[PDB]
Order: structure tokens, then C-alpha cells, then sequence
């Protein structure tokens, strides 16, 4: 009921889905967020989504820890 | 205040919200931040149209950024 | 009972960062660019400037071998690659909730 | 989570809050205010199938946030929470995976969890129990915990297993000077024993187990051994522990079927050591 | 804070000149700035001058300061090739 | 502000957009912030003529003269 | 800051790209705390064609140029050398 | 003195046709504007447009009940609905 963000700080300490406009999607565990939607996850592992000579590939990376700025964020929700 | 009125009474409704990525998310409304964040229970996403490939469903909360919001309707079928 | 990733309402990251002054990271942009350098100081808009830079040579790039510090336009950034050994997660956790707390 | 998880996340963050300002009035304040903190905790409230403390308990920042609610708190409402883990000890998502019966095979991150709330709570626990307790409680909290669950499930989890050793131990060892309490004890004892009596030896872990979780990194079974050197220290009771748990003893004897990397296999005959050395 | 830098905007043209009256937001005026492409890849690059330049903020990466005359010699070893061709390589490279 | 408007009353207008747009047409009004009436609007395609219109200021980018209408 | 000092750059011509790549080239013969142009004498074309149309003149928002480059300053210039 | 808003004031519970700045827009019947310039439409027609040739333009949903369009993207206000 409260403000989309309050429900965001229910997720605090578990595992988030994050989604970037780019067709980059993340999910990790969530540790930190202002109302800008600037985000530190802290074990997340990125999927990139590209066209590439009319087929759909998915590189990855992980990493422990990564700040990432909220204004490329189009949406979160639960892995 | 026309508008203020509207995100009032359309708390629980079943809705669309399309992003300026054209992508497309539906089922039911449940905060309009007012910075016009959402956050829908029930999300399935399709690219432009009902009619699309249902390219992800979600099981859980969505939360979406009103800064990407470009337009949120009743889906009243 | 007051946390350094707390200084007030709406500062949180700026703080974070300032905590990060001094401590190497890497910088990667909105345009695939990764640098490698010396945090030494950010802004209120999250603006970075990093001394002493290291880096991957890109299709775009051009290499200039005078340059040791950048100034990086917050706006323009990706993420900000770090260490778990950097941060208190428990306290970032606890003054983002009271953060949240104020900003409601 | 027989809750929504929406609901139990609003409820841990809620104590999360709440015990927030509880140290952010510290800066002067009234701080005794954690009769507004309590009652977020839903240990009184029998509303529910699983009392949402114990369902919270089985988030990670429930566990990771118990130390600090623990510290405005005043014994018997201490007492109230001890009281509430052991009436519902098999209601715990987290004595449950210690469980090989119920999760054989259990992700990396679920084996963290599991070592996690073991720092925690135990520590809690054992704390509690050694500088706030009285051997009447003991026997409150002991007689609680056998009353209300299928015990000896309870011997399957690393959780429940270590448990069982604090009480008992702790118990036991107030050996020190100054009745119907010993004859309390005598009878609790009993009590316990015949459900293990049976199912003893279904304590040690099936091989696959072991098998999983060694592939997953590096057995320390010594909490088993000192489990089992616990509840001995009741002599026709010595024996029949000595009975079932023989041929385990004779396996993980036989089970050093190896003398000459630098393996440790000091570690192994330790365990057994620390058993046979007790009784 | 009167210096020689380099400046690459968000369009993926590099600038180089002397700043002046800079960093409110960042926003840049240079003088004698010079616009330069490489191509490492043909041992070519190229050139064309810019007086007075003022640019808008939300239009800047990255900037820092350089030392020119270091960065000449590689200059020397390469090809000045004529900066159409760049410019029309560059749209063909992105 | 900086540009007075009152001398391009129902004279052509050549009006650029933010997304690329381009639209002509007579003025008939405006608004402090250069929202904008205009009348015999004809839009340009980017990679169509509907007269009446009103423009938003804020997603105004160039405005000038022109002698098509 | 940057505003004060075009301002003093007033009356002279220029060649001014905006946020879309349309090119501007002009008498500029007046600026506002808004960084707005009065563009005296215009000339409108793209990078493609520098590299089409006048109509004497043109009214510009400032939050939309990218950059503008102004005409070297003859005395500076010298000054440098 | 014709204003904006006032002209678009007359046009609420009219036809009306919204274009945004990109290739889109949406026809349905206004019902209400605040000072931000979000408009709300009541059972919106939405369209994708063609710049080359309006057969291919390409009629992506028939809204039903009110929709609220944020005032961000919208370009071009059409009293009377795009005849
Ligand atoms: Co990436
Ligand atoms: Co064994």
C-alpha cells in the first residue's frame, strides 16, 4: 500500500530482479536504493541480451559488488 | 486535480502500462507513487499488443520507473 | 545512533561515495567504456573524478598516454564496479532504511 | 511462509524499523519504548498456523537483526522467545534444512544459511542460557521442545542436533551445589530417550549427503560425537547408545582405513575421541 | 583552472583545446579546440580546427588533462589521411 | 522572456519539435512558456496537413519564419 | 556563467549545431538568462550537407544546442602565437 | 486573448487526438488535463504512424475506459480528432 519504493525496501537483503533499458537485465541481492533508483547489489550476476546476424545470444558477467545509476533502470522485481 | 483523481480510483483495477520502450505490462495497479512509479501484482509483458508473444510473465511484484511510464489504462478487455 | 552512510535526507550516495575516496574501483559507462583508477573525489550529482587511471583500449578509443585523471559526468555512468571489503553491508542496509524513513 | 512473504517481509522490516529508533533514541529519549517493538514480533499472538516470529526466523535478516532486538529486551520476555523457537522448533525453515530427511540435497547458499543462524542464535542461546537462567527454566524450555515435535526428526538437522547438546549440556552441567528438580530431570531423561532409542544411528547422515556437500567444498561430523557424548554424560541407557551407534563406531573406525597431500585424519579421530573420552 | 585537456562528448567526436569557466554543471568553453579522429586499425587519423567552443553539459563523458607534445610522436608515425574520408569511415564504423 | 511573439500574428510559422517533428501554421495564440495556438498546420514526416493545433513549449526546439503558407 | 559570457560574444556571427545535428550558422544579436538566441542572420543546413535553406532569421530554445562554435578571436589569436 | 490551455479546456469531453513526439499517437475523447499537461483520454484509439505512406501506418489497440498519458512525450494537441 505504501509507495512502489517501500515495497522496494521489502526487498532489502534478498535476491532482486533488475531490469535496464538497454537489454541488459540483472538479478542479485539488493543492499541499497535512493527514490533516483540508484542501486548497490551484492552478489548480482548481469545477462546482456543482443541481435547478432539474426540470431539472440546471452553473454554474462558477475560480480560482488557494483553500484549501478538508477537512471537505466525500467524495472525490479523478484528472481 | 483531475489526474490525482484518477491514480485514486484506479488502485485495484486490472491496467496497461506501456514504457516509452514500447514494451507493455499488465495486471493490477497498486501504487502510483506520483512520480507515477507503479508497482502491478500479476505482471505478464508483451512488446506492443495483447496479441504479441508473451515474452515474460512475473510471478510476484513489479515495480516499474515513472520516469519510463507513457501511458497506464484500464485493461477493460 | 548515527552511520557514516548517513548524513541526512537526501545525500545517501554522495555519502556512500565519499567513503569510497581514496579506494581503487572501476568505472565502466553508459557506452561500454571500463576505467580502471583512484577514487579522489565525487559531487552531489555523482559526478567522479579518478586519478592514476589503468584501462582497456576500445574500437572508439583513442589512447592518450599523458592522461593519469579524468573528470566523469555522473549522468554518463553505468556502473561503478567495487570489493566486498569496501562496505559495511549491514550498515548500508540500516541507513538507506532510514532514509527511507525521513524521505516518506 | 504460510503468510504472504509480503507479509513477512512488512513484519521483519517493521521490526526493523522499530528497533531503529529504539537506537536512534539513544540520543537521549525514552528509550524503553520496546513495548511498541514487541508487539511486532507476534510471539504472543497464537493467530496463526506458524507464529510469525518463527516464520521470520527464517529470513536471513531476521536472523542477522536477532542480536540487536535481543539487547532492549528483558529476561521472560527472553525467556517468551526461547520458549517460542523450542514450542515450534519443527516449525523452523532452517531446521528443516538442516534435515537430510527433508532437504537431501541443499544449494551452497542454503548451507550458508544454515552456518549463519548456527553464529546467531546459538550463540543467543547459549548465551542466555548461561547468565540469565534458571535450571527450572531449563527444564521448561527442555520439556517444551519434547512435548511439541517428532523428536529425533529433530536428530537430522545440524540445528535441532546442536540444540538438543545445548540443553542437555548446559543442563547437566550444573553439577555444582543446591530435589524434585533432580527427580524432574530423571524424568524428562526417560522421556527423551525412547524416541531416540529406536531411531538412534538414524542420526549420522546417508552417504549421498555427505557425498553433496563434500562436492560443494573441502565431513566435521564432531557435532554428532558431541551430541552423543552429551546425552550419555543411566547406565542400561549407556548401553543401548553404545549398541546402535556401534557399528558407526566400528565403520568410522574401520572408516580410517587409511595410513599414508598431508591428510588430516587427526580431525576424525578426535570426534570419536571426544566421545569415548567423555563415556 | 586555465588548462590543456581533452574532452570526448557523447556522440563519440573527441575535442581538444585549453578550458576556461568550466564544471558548474561541467559545461565547457575552449579555445583553439581542435576536433580528432583516429583510426588505429589504417595507421590514419584526422583534423579539423574549433575556434571558441561552448558546450552544453549534458552533452560531456569524460574529460582530462593531456600533454600534448607527448602525444604528438605517435601523431608523427601515422598518415594524415583528409577528414571527409574520416567522417564518412566513422558513420561506416558506427 | 527574449523573443516577442506579437509580430508573427497570422503570419507563417515554421516550427521545429524535440522528437524531429516539424510544423507550419499561422499564430493565433500563446502562453507565457511558448505553448502555442496554431491554425493551418500542415507536419513534416522524418525518418499531412490537419490545421488546427496546439503546441507544448516545453518540446519546442526552433522557431522561425516561413514564406510556405 | 556561460550565458554572461556569450553575451558579451553578442553581434557577431557563428555557426551553431543543435541537439539533433541540424546546423545553424548566423548573426547572433541576442542572448537571455535562458541561454535563448535571436540569430540575426540565418542560414539552417545539417552536418551531411556542410560536409540548405536561409530565411533571414530564426528563433532558438536554449536547453536544446548541443554546442556553438564562435569565431576566433583576432587579437587573442595573435596574442597566442 | 486566446490561451493554450483555454482552447484546450473547450475540448474536454470532445474528440480529441494526442501526438507524442515519436511515431504515435492516441485519439479518444478527453476527459481532463492538470498543469503538467497529463491528459486523460476515455477509450483511446492507439496508433503507430507511418511517415511514407498512411496505409502502412499500423493500429496497435482499441483502449477501453480512461487511460492517463504522461505529459513527458506528448508533442501536439488536435481539438476535434484528426478528421
Ligand atoms: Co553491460
Ligand atoms: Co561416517
Amino acid at each position: 500500500m505504501e509507495t512502489p519504493l517501500d515495497l522496494l525496501k521489502l526487498n532489502l537483503d534478498e535476491r532482486v530482479y533488475i531490469k535496464l533499458r538497454g537489454a541488459r537485465t540483472l538479478v542479485g541481492t539488493l543492499q541499497a536504493f535512493d527514490s533516483h533508483c540508484n542501486i548497490v547489489l551484492s552478489d548480482a550476476v548481469e545477462t546482456i541480451y543482443q541481435l547478432n546476424n539474426e540470431e539472440l545470444s546471452e553473454s554474462e558477467r558477475r560480480c560482488e559488488m557494483v553500484f549501478i545509476r538508477g537512471d537505466t533502470v525500467t524495472l525490479i522485481s523478484t528472481p | 486535480s483531475v489526474t490525482t483523481e484518477f491514480l485514486s480510483d484506479i488502485i485495484g483495477k486490472t491496467v496497461n502500462v506501456k514504457l516509452a520502450s514500447g514494451l507493455l505490462y499488465s495486471g493490477r495497479l497498486e501504487s502510483i507513487d506520483g512520480f507515477m512509479n507503479v508497482a502491478l501484482s500479476s505482471a505478464t509483458e508483451h512488446y506492443e499488443s495483447n496479441n504479441n508473444k508473451l515474452l515474460n510473465k512475473f510471478n510476484s511484484d513489479v515495480f516499474l520507473r515513472g520516469t519510463q511510464v507513457m501511458y497506464i489504462s484500464e485493461q477493460k478487455i | 545512533s548515527e552511520n557514516l552512510y548517513f548524513q541526512g535526507s537526501g545525500s545517501l550516495f554522495f555519502s556512500f561515495f565519499k567513503t569510497l575516496v581514496d579506494q581503487e574501483v572501476v568505472v565502466e559507462l553508459k557506452n561500454d567504456i571500463e576505467i580502471k583508477g583512484t577514487l579522489q573525489s565525487v559531487d552531489q550529482f555523482l559526478n567522479l573524478k579518478l586519478d592514476n587511471i589503468s584501462c582497456t583500449d576500445e574500437k572508439k578509443y583513442p589512447h592518450l598516454g599523458s592522461v593519469r585523471n579524468i573528470f566523469i559526468r555522473g549522468s554518463t555512468v553505468r556502473y561503478v564496479y567495487l570489493n566486498k571489503n569496501m562496505v559495511d553491508t549491514n550498515l548500508l542496509q540500516d541507513a538507506t532504511r532510514r532514509e527511507v524513513m525521513t524521505e516518506r | 511462509k504460510s503468510g504472504g512473504k509480503k507479509f513477512i517481509l512488512e513484519l521483519i522490516e517493521t521490526v526493523y524499523e522499530e528497533i531503529l529508533d529504539l537506537e536512534a533514541n539513544l540520543r537521549n529519549g525514552q528509550q524503553t519504548d520496546s513495548t511498541a517493538m514487541w508487539e511486532a514480533l507476534h510471539i504472543d499472538d497464537s493467530s496463526y498456523d506458524v507464529n510469525p516470529f518463527i516464520s521470520m526466523l527464517s529470513f536471513d535478516k531476521g536472523i542477522k537483526i536477532m542480536p540487536r532486538i535481543f539487547n532492549f529486551l528483558d529476561k521472560q520476555q527472553k525467556l517468551k522467545i526461547l520458549q517460542k523457537i523450542f514450542n515450534e522448533l519443527s516449525h523452523l525453515q532452517i531446521i528443516i534444512l538442516s534435515s537430510y530427511k527433508t532437504t537431501p540435497k541443499p544449494t551452497l547458499t542454503q548451507l550458508k544459511k544454515v552456518d549463519l543462524f548456527q553464529m546467531i542464535i546459538l550463540k543467543i542461546i547459549v548465551s542466555f542460557l548461561s547468565n540469565n537462567s534458571n535450571f527450572i527454566e531449563i527444564m521448561g524450555l527442555l520439556l517444551q521442545l519434547i512435548r511439541n515435535n517428532n523428536v529425533s526428526f529433530l536428530t537430522t538437522s545440524k540445528i535441532g542436533l546442536n540444540l538438543i547438546t545445548i540443553l542437555i549440556s548446559r543442563a547437566a552441567l550444573i553439577k555444582q551445589d543446591s530435589s524434585p528438580e533432580i527427580s524432574t530431570w530423571n524424568e524428562i531423561y526417560d522421556k527423551l530417550f525412547t524416541s531416540l532409542e529406536s531411531k538412534i544411528q538414524l542420526i549420522f547422515p546417508p552417504r549421498e549427503y555427505n557425498d553433496h556437500i563434500m562436492r560443494l567444498q573441502n565431513m566435521d561430523e564432531a557435532y554428532i560425537w558431541q551430541f552423543l557424548a552429551s546425552l550419555a554424560l543411566k547406565l542400561n541407557h549407556q548401553r543401548i547408545i553404545i549398541d546402535e551407534v556401534r557399528d558407526e563406531i566400528f565403520a568410522t573406525i574401520n572408516e580410517a582405513e587409511t595410513l599414508q597431500i598431508i591428510y588430516n585424519k587427526e580431525k576424525l579421530y578426535q570426534d570419536l575421541n571426544l566421545f569415548l573420552n567423555v563415556m | 583552472v586555465d588548462r590543456k585537456i581533452f574532452v570526448l562528448l557523447r556522440d563519440g567526436r573527441m575535442l581538444f583545446g585549453v578550458l576556461r569557466t568550466f564544471d558548474q554543471y561541467a559545461n565547457l568553453i575552449l579555445q583553439d579546440c581542435v576536433e580528432r579522429i583516429y583510426f588505429s586499425e589504417e595507421n590514419k587519423y584526422a583534423e579539423e580546427d574549433r575556434g571558441i567552443f561552448m558546450i552544453r553539459g549534458e552533452n560531456v563523458v569524460m574529460l582530462g588533462e593531456v600533454d600534448i607534445d607527448k602525444e604528438d610522436q605517435p601523431l608523427e608515425a601515422m598518415e594524415r589521411i583528409p577528414f571527409k574520408e574520416a567522417w564518412l569511415t566513422k558513420q561506416k564504423n558506427d | 522572456a527574449i523573443l516577442d511573439l506579437a509580430k508573427y500574428k497570422d503570419s507563417k510559422i515554421r516550427v521545429k519539435l524535440m522528437g524531429g517533428k516539424l510544423v507550419i501554421g499561422v499564430l493565433k495564440g500563446y502562453d507565457q512558456l511558448m505553448n502555442l495556438v496554431l491554425d493551418d498546420t500542415v507536419e513534416y514526416m522524418s525518418n499531412r496537413k490537419l490545421g488546427l493545433t496546439v503546441i507544448r513549449g516545453t518540446i519546442l526546439v526552433s522557431l522561425s519564419s516561413a514564406e510556405g503558407s | 556563467l556561460p550565458l554572461y559570457l556569450l553575451t558579451n560574444a553578442k553581434g557577431q556571427q557563428m555557426q551553431i549545431e543543435l541537439k539533433n545535428g541540424e546546423i545553424i550558422q548566423g548573426i547572433l544579436t541576442n542572448v537571455d538568462n535562458w541561454m535563448n538566441l535571436t540569430l540575426s542572420n540565418v542560414t539552417e543546413y545539417s552536418e551531411e550537407s556542410a560536409i540548405a535553406v536561409k530565411l533571414n532569421e530564426i528563433y532558438i530554445r536554449g536547453t536544446f544546442i548541443k554546442f556553438i562554435k564562435l569565431q576566433d578571436n583576432i587579437i587573442d589569436k595573435v596574442k597566442q602565437q | 486573448e486566446i490561451l493554450p490551455l483555454e482552447v484546450i479546456d473547450k475540448t474536454i469531453n470532445q474528440k480529441v487526438l494526442i501526438v507524442l513526439q515519436s511515431n504515435r499517437e492516441f485519439e479518444g475523447t478527453l476527459v481532463g488535463f492538470d498543469d503538467f499537461v497529463n491528459v486523460i483520454l476515455e477509450d483511446a484509439v492507439e496508433w503507430l504512424i507511418d511517415p511514407e505512406d498512411e496505409s502502412r501506418n499500423e493500429k496497435v489497440m482499441q483502449h477501453h475506459g480512461r487511460m492517463l498519458l504522461s505529459g513527458n512525450n506528448i508533442a501536439i494537441l488536435v481539438p476535434g480528432g484528426k478528421k
